[PDB]
C-alpha cells in the first residue's frame, strides 16, 4: 500500500509568453560551467 | 580545468565589533522589542481556521478578547470590521 | 530598489505578519491605486485588505488621499519603513536625555504609533508599577511633567486632526475624512489634571480626546546628526574643542533650519555666556579657541561676519561631504590595504592624473599599481574617464584620466548595505527556524520547572527534569544565543553607518 | 474512524464500453483506480460512496473514448486523535508494540505509553507486564493476542514522491496510547 | 627615466623596502616634534608653528643615522616625502616655498603632523556582505545563496 498518484498528466499548450534571461537564472538552467578552451584528450582516445 | 571553489579565499577581514554596556544594552533593547511585536492587535496573524471535532474542551480554552477598532473619526467610513 | 523591497518585505513580516507584508509589499510595488484593483490583485478577502490599512495607517506606514472621480487612493512611502532600525538609537538617546519615564513614554508613542496625552501618561505610569515595589506608588503629575518637558523639548509632535464638520461641508461626509495637519499647536499640549495610583497586576470620558501625537523623527535625526558632528570635532582636535562646538550647535539649533547649508549667525558673546560655568574657561580663552577653530584647514567652521567681535558659521554642506569622503577612504583601506587607501586618496586629490604619475608620486612598484587600480575600476569605485587623442574616442587614441564621483559612489554601498542587512536577517531567520525544535523543546520544560513552584510541590522535580537529553544540549542553545547576539550587534552597528551615508545622499541632493 | 471526502476527475471510457450503461462504467472505474491507497492529505481511501453529479461525455479527436467529468463522494480511513480503538497485536518491538486491525497495520505503542512499571523483557522480544500486588511481573502481550482497547494519541504523513530524475515504509502511521486504566486485554477488566 | 627612476630606484625596484621604511621614519620623527608642539600646547600660533616640523631639518634628520646616503638633497628627498604626501596622511599646509623651509619642503609637515583619521572605520568593511569578493551571484535560492557564505559562516564563526 503506497501513496497514489496520478497517472495521467496530459495537457493542452494555451500561450506562449516570450521573455529574458537574466544572469541568476542563466547559471541556474545550465548543468556546468565550460572553462577549458580546447576540443579533445591529447591522447590518440579523442575523448572530449 | 577544475573551476575554483565556490569560496575563494580572502586576505582581509571583517574588522572586530565594537562592544560595551550600551552596545549591550541596544542588543537586549532590540531583543525586547521583537518580543512586543507579538502581543497586541495590529501583529495580524491569520484568522483561526479547520477545526477538527466538536471538543468539550472547546468551552473552556478559547480565546477571548475585545474588538479592535481606531477611532473612526480619522479613517474613510468604508471598512468597518463590525 | 528591489533590495529595499526585500528589506520591506522581512520588516513587515517580523513587525506585522504574512498578511501585512503581502499588502504593504504589493502596495510600494504598484503605487497609489484604489482598494477595489488592490483586493483583486491580491485575492484575499477584502476583509484582511481592509484591517491591514487600518493598521497601517494607524502607525502612519500607509497614507490615504482623496481623489478625481470620489475615488480614495492609498500609498505609502519607503523612507517611512526604514526607520524602526533606528528606534533602538531613538530610545538610548532619549534614555540618555531623559529619566526612564521618558524612555518609556516615547517607547509607547512608537508601538502605538499615534497616541493622546493622557492615555499614554496612564500606560507609562500602569507599565511602570512593576519598576518600584514595597509600597512604592506614583500619579500622573511626574509623567505629566515629563511628557510636556519632552513636547516643549519638540522631540514630541502633534499628529493631524480632522476639519471640524459643523463648520465645513456640512451634510452627508465625503469618502474619506480629509485630515489636516496644523503647525503652532505641534508642541502645545493640552490641559489635564487627573492623576491615578497604578494598579499592581492584582488582578481585581477623555479631556483632550482626539488631540493625537507621535514622535519627531527628523528631530531625532537631527539631534544624532549634531552628536556625529561633535564626535567628529572631538576626534579632529580635543575634547575642549568638541565642548565649544557642542556649545556653537547649541544655540544654533534653536534657530537654525535643518536643511540650510549654513547656520544663523552666533557670537562669541552669547557662545560664553551660554558656556557651562563648570569649565574654567575665559571670554579671550574662547576667542582664541574660535579663531583657530576657522583657521582650520579642512574649513569646519568659516568666520562670515564679525558681530559681536566673534561671528563664526558652521559649514554644514562641507563637513559632510568630508564624512561622507572619509568613510569611502575607511571602507577601501581595511578591503584593499593601506596602500590601496594611499592612492584612492591620491586619485582624489589628483583630480586628474595617469598611471605613471601614481607609481611616481605613490612610491608604488610596477606590477603592483596597475592591477590594483584595475581592481578599482572594475568595482566602479573608480571610475574612468577618458579624454580622446582623436575624435573617433578610439582606445589607442585616448587618455585613461581617472575620475571619482562620490554621490554614485555612495548610492552603491547603500546598496551593498540594504543587501548585507537582508542577508542578515535571513541568516538569523535562517538559524531560529532550524533549532525553533530544540527551543521549543527547552521552553515547555522550563516552563514545567517555573509552573507550581508557589504551589508548594515537592522538590523531586530539579534534577528529575534535567536528566534529559537536553542538559548536554544547554550549550549548544547558547551557541546559539551568543550567535543570534552576535549578528544583531552585528546589524546595530550597520545602521550606524546607514545614518551616515543616507545624511550625505539627503543633504547633497537639492530636492527641486 | 470513518470520513467521507467529495471529489472530482475526469474517466476515459475505452469504446467497447459503450454497451454498458455509463454510471455503472465510471463507478467500476474510479473504484478500479482510487480503491486501497492513500492520499496524502485524508488517509486511506475504501471505496466511493455515491456518484452526485456528471457532465456530458465528450470525444476527443484521435481518438475512440469518451471523457467525462465527474463529482463523487469517497469514504476514507480517517482517524482523528483519541479516538478508543480495539485492534489485534501483531509484533513486538524494543521501541513498542505493533497493532493490527486487519485491513491496516501501521499501528505502534511506544514504550512511553505502556503502564510504568513494565519498561523491559527478559530479553525476550515479547513485552512482559507488571504491577503491584498481584500479577508478579508475569503477564505478556502475545503478537496476535486478542483486540487490545487503546487510544490514538498521534498521526503523520510521510511523503514518498520520486525525487530526482528517474531511472518502502507506508506513508501513513498511528501512535497510540495504553497507560489508562481499563485500556489493553480485556482480561484485566 | 630609466636607470635615473629616482635614485630610490636602486636595485631596479625603487629600493621599495626602503622607500616604505624611510617614508615610516620621516613619519614617526615628525610625529615626535609635532608631539613636542602637541605636549606644550604652545600658545596655538606656536603650537602650529613648532607642528611645522621643518623639512630642511628632516632633510637633514634623514641624511643622518645612515639612512640618505645615496641622493638627497631636496629633489629626491622632497619627492619621497611627496609619496606620502599623496594621502590622508597629510593635508594642504605647505602656505608656498616662500612660508617656511622652501614651503618646510613639499610641505612635509602640512598634515603630517596628525590630520587624524577624520572617521573610525565602517561598519560596511566590519562586515561580510560587503567585503566578500564575489558580490551579485549571492541569490536568494543559489549555489552561493546566502545561506552558506562562508565569509560570513566564517564571520559567524568568528
Ligand atoms: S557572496 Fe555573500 S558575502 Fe559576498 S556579497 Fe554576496 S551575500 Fe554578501
Amino acid at each position: 500500500k503506497e501513496q497514489f498518484r496520478e497517472t495521467d498528466v496530459a495537457k493542452k499548450i494555451s500561450h506562449i509568453c516570450f521573455g529574458m534571461k537574466s544572469p541568476e537564472e542563466m547559471r541556474q538552467q545550465a548543468h556546468i560551467q565550460v572553462v577549458s578552451k580546447n576540443l579533445y584528450s591529447q591522447d590518440n582516445q579523442h575523448a572530449p | 580545468l577544475k573551476p575554483p571553489p565556490l569560496f575563494p579565499d580572502t586576505d582581509y577581514k571583517p574588522v572586530p565589533l565594537k562592544t560595551g554596556e550600551g552596545e549591550e544594552y541596544m542588543l537586549a533593547l532590540k531583543q525586547e522589542l521583537r518580543e512586543t511585536m507579538k502581543r497586541m492587535p495590529y501583529f495580524i496573524e491569520t484568522p483561526e481556521e479547520r477545526q477538527d471535532i466538536e471538543r468539550y474542551s472547546k468551552r473552556y480554552m478559547k480565546v477571548y478578547k475585545e474588538e479592535w477598532i481606531p477611532d473612526w473619526r480619522r479613517l474613510p467610513r468604508e471598512m468597518m470590521p463590525r | 530598489t528591489q533590495a529595499e523591497i526585500k528589506l520591506c518585505s522581512l520588516l513587515l513580516q517580523e513587525h506585522f505578519g504574512e498578511i501585512v507584508e503581502k499588502i504593504g509589499v504589493h502596495l510600494i510595488r504598484t503605487g497609489s491605486q484604489p482598494l477595489r484593483v488592490i483586493a483583486h490583485d491580491t485575492g484575499t478577502s477584502l476583509d484582511q485588505v481592509k484591517k491591514a490599512l487600518c493598521v497601517l495607517v494607524q502607525h502612519n506606514l500607509v497614507s490615504y488621499q482623496v481623489h478625481k472621480r470620489g475615488v480614495v487612493e492609498y500609498e505609502a512611502q519607503c523612507s517611512r519603513v526604514l526607520r524602526m532600525l533606528r528606534y533602538p538609537r531613538y530610545i538610548y538617546t532619549t534614555k540618555t536625555l531623559y529619566s526612564d519615564t521618558g524612555e518609556l513614554i516615547v517607547e509607547e508613542l512608537l508601538l502605538n504609533g499615534k497616541l493622546t496625552m493622557s492615555a499614554v501618561v496612564k500606560k507609562v505610569a500602569d507599565r511602570l508599577t512593576e519598576t518600584m515595589e514595597d509600597g512604592k506608588t506614583m500619579d500622573y503629575a511626574e509623567v505629566s511633567n515629563t511628557f510636556v518637558r519632552l513636547a516643549d523639548t519638540h522631540f514630541v509632535q502633534r499628529c493631524p486632526s480632522v476639519p471640524t464638520t459643523e463648520n465645513s461641508d456640512p451634510g452627508p461626509p465625503p469618502p474619506a475624512p480629509t485630515l489636516v495637519i496644523n503647525e503652532k499647536d505641534m508642541y502645545l499640549v493640552p490641559k489635564l489634571s487627573l492623576i491615578g495610583k497604578g494598579k499592581r497586576r492584582r488582578s481585581s470620558p477623555i479631556p483632550d480626546d482626539g488631540i493625537y501625537w507621535q514622535a519627531n523623527l527628523d528631530r531625532f535625526h537631527q539631534h544624532f546628526r549634531d552628536q556625529a558632528i561633535v564626535s567628529a570635532v572631538a576626534n579632529r582636535m580635543d575634547q575642549t574643542s568638541s565642548e565649544i562646538v557642542r556649545t556653537m550647535l547649541r544655540m544654533s539649533e534653536i534657530t537654525t533650519s535643518s536643511s540650510a547649508p549654513f547656520t544663523q549667525p552666533l557670537s562669541s558673546n552669547e557662545i560664553f555666556r551660554s558656556l557651562p560655568v563648570g569649565y574654567n574657561i575665559s571670554k579671550q580663552v574662547l576667542d582664541q579657541y574660535l579663531t583657530l577653530l576657522a583657521d582650520d584647514p579642512l574649513e569646519f567652521v568659516g568666520k562670515s561676519g564679525d558681530s559681536g567681535g566673534g561671528m563664526y558659521v558652521i559649514n554644514l554642506h562641507k563637513a559632510l561631504a568630508s564624512l561622507a569622503t572619509a568613510t569611502l577612504e575607511s571602507v577601501v583601506q581595511e578591503r584593499f590595504g593601506s596602500r590601496c587607501a594611499r592612492i584612492f586618496r591620491l586619485v582624489l586629490q589628483k583630480k586628474h592624473i595617469e598611471q605613471k604619475q601614481v607609481e611616481d608620486f605613490a612610491m608604488i612598484p610596477a606590477k603592483e599599481a596597475k592591477d590594483m587600480l584595475y581592481k578599482m575600476l572594475s568595482e566602479n569605485f573608480m571610475s574612468l574617464q577618458e579624454i580622446p587623442k582623436t575624435p573617433d574616442h578610439a582606445p589607442s587614441r585616448t587618455f585613461y584620466l581617472y575620475t571619482v564621483n562620490i554621490l554614485s559612489a555612495a548610492r552603491m554601498l547603500l546598496h551593498r548595505c540594504y543587501k548585507s542587512i537582508a542577508n542578515l536577517i535571513e541568516r538569523r531567520q535562517f538559524e531560529t527556524k532550524e533549532n525553533k525544535r530544540l527551543l521549543e523543546k527547552s521552553q515547555r520544560v522550563e516552563a514545567i520547572i517555573a509552573s507550581m513552584q508557589a504551589t508548594g510541590a515537592e522538590e523531586a522535580q530539579l534534577q528529575e527534569i534535567e536528566e534529559m537529553i537536553t542538559a548536554p544540549e544547554r550549550q549548544q542553545l547558547e551557541t546559539l544565543k551568543r550567535n543570534v547576539n552576535k549578528l544583531d550587534a552585528s546589524e546595530i552597528q550597520v545602521d550606524e553607518t546607514i545614518f551616515l551615508l543616507e545624511s550625505y545622499i539627503e543633504c547633497t541632493m537639492k530636492r527641486q | 474512524m470513518f470520513v467521507l471526502v467529495e471529489m472530482v476527475d475526469t474517466v476515459r471510457i475505452p469504446p467497447w464500453q459503450f454497451e454498458r450503461k455509463l454510471n455503472d462504467s465510471i463507478a467500476e472505474e474510479l473504484n478500479k483506480k482510487l480503491a486501497n491507497k492513500v492520499v496524502y492529505n485524508v488517509g486511506l481511501c475504501i471505496c466511493l460512496f455515491d456518484i452526485t453529479k456528471l457532465e456530458d461525455a465528450y470525444v476527443f479527436p484521435g481518438d475512440g473514448a469518451s471523457h467525462t467529468k465527474v463529482h463523487f463522494r469517497c469514504v476514507v480511513f480517517h482517524p482523528f486523535l483519541d479516538e478508543i480503538l480495539i485492534g489485534k497485536i501483531k509484533g513486538c518491538s524494543p521501541e513498542g508494540v505493533h497493532v493490527s486491525l486487519g485491513f491496516f497495520d501501521d499501528i505502534l505503542i511506544p514504550p512511553e505509553s505502556l503502564q510504568q512499571p513494565a519498561k523491559f523483557d527478559e530479553a525476550e522480544q515479547v513485552w512482559v507486564w507488571e504491577y503491584e500486588t498481584e500479577e508478579g511481573a508475569h503477564d505478556l502481550y502475545m503478537d496476535t493476542g486478542e483486540e487490545i482497547r487503546f487510544r490514538v494519541v498521534d498521526e503523520s504523513f510521510v511523503d514518498t514522491s520520486p525525487t530526482g530524475p528517474s531511472s518502502k515504509e507506508a506513508p501513513y502511521t498511528l501512535v497510540g496510547s495504553i497507560s489508562e486504566p481499563g485500556l489493553g486485554l480485556l482480561s484485566w477488566w | 627615466r630609466s636607470v635615473t627612476g629616482g635614485a630610490w630606484y636602486s636595485d631596479q625596484d625603487f629600493e621599495s623596502e626602503f622607500v616604505e621604511v624611510l617614508n615610516q621614519q620621516c613619519f614617526k620623527f615628525l610625529q615626535s616634534k609635532a608631539e613636542t608642539a602637541r605636549e606644550s600646547k604652545q600658545n596655538p600660533m606656536i603650537q602650529r608653528n613648532s607642528s611645522f616640523a621643518s623639512s630642511h631639518e628632516v632633510w637633514k634628520y634623514i641624511c643622518e643615522l645612515g639612512i640618505s646616503k645615496v641622493e638627497l638633497s631636496m629633489e629626491d628627498i622632497e619627492t619621497i616625502l611627496n609619496t606620502l604626501i599623496y594621502d590622508g596622511k597629510v593635508e594642504m599646509t605647505i602656505i608656498a616655498a616662500k612660508e617656511g623651509t622652501v614651503g618646510s619642503v613639499d610641505g612635509h609637515m602640512k598634515l603630517y603632523r596628525a590630520v587624524n583619521p577624520i572617521i573610525p572605520p565602517t561598519g560596511l568593511v566590519r562586515a561580510p556582505c560587503g567585503l566578500c569578493p564575489v558580490f551579485d551571484d549571492c541569490h536568494e535560492g543559489g549555489e552561493i545563496s546566502p545561506s552558506n557564505c562562508i565569509y560570513m559562516t566564517e564571520w559567524l564563526e568568528f
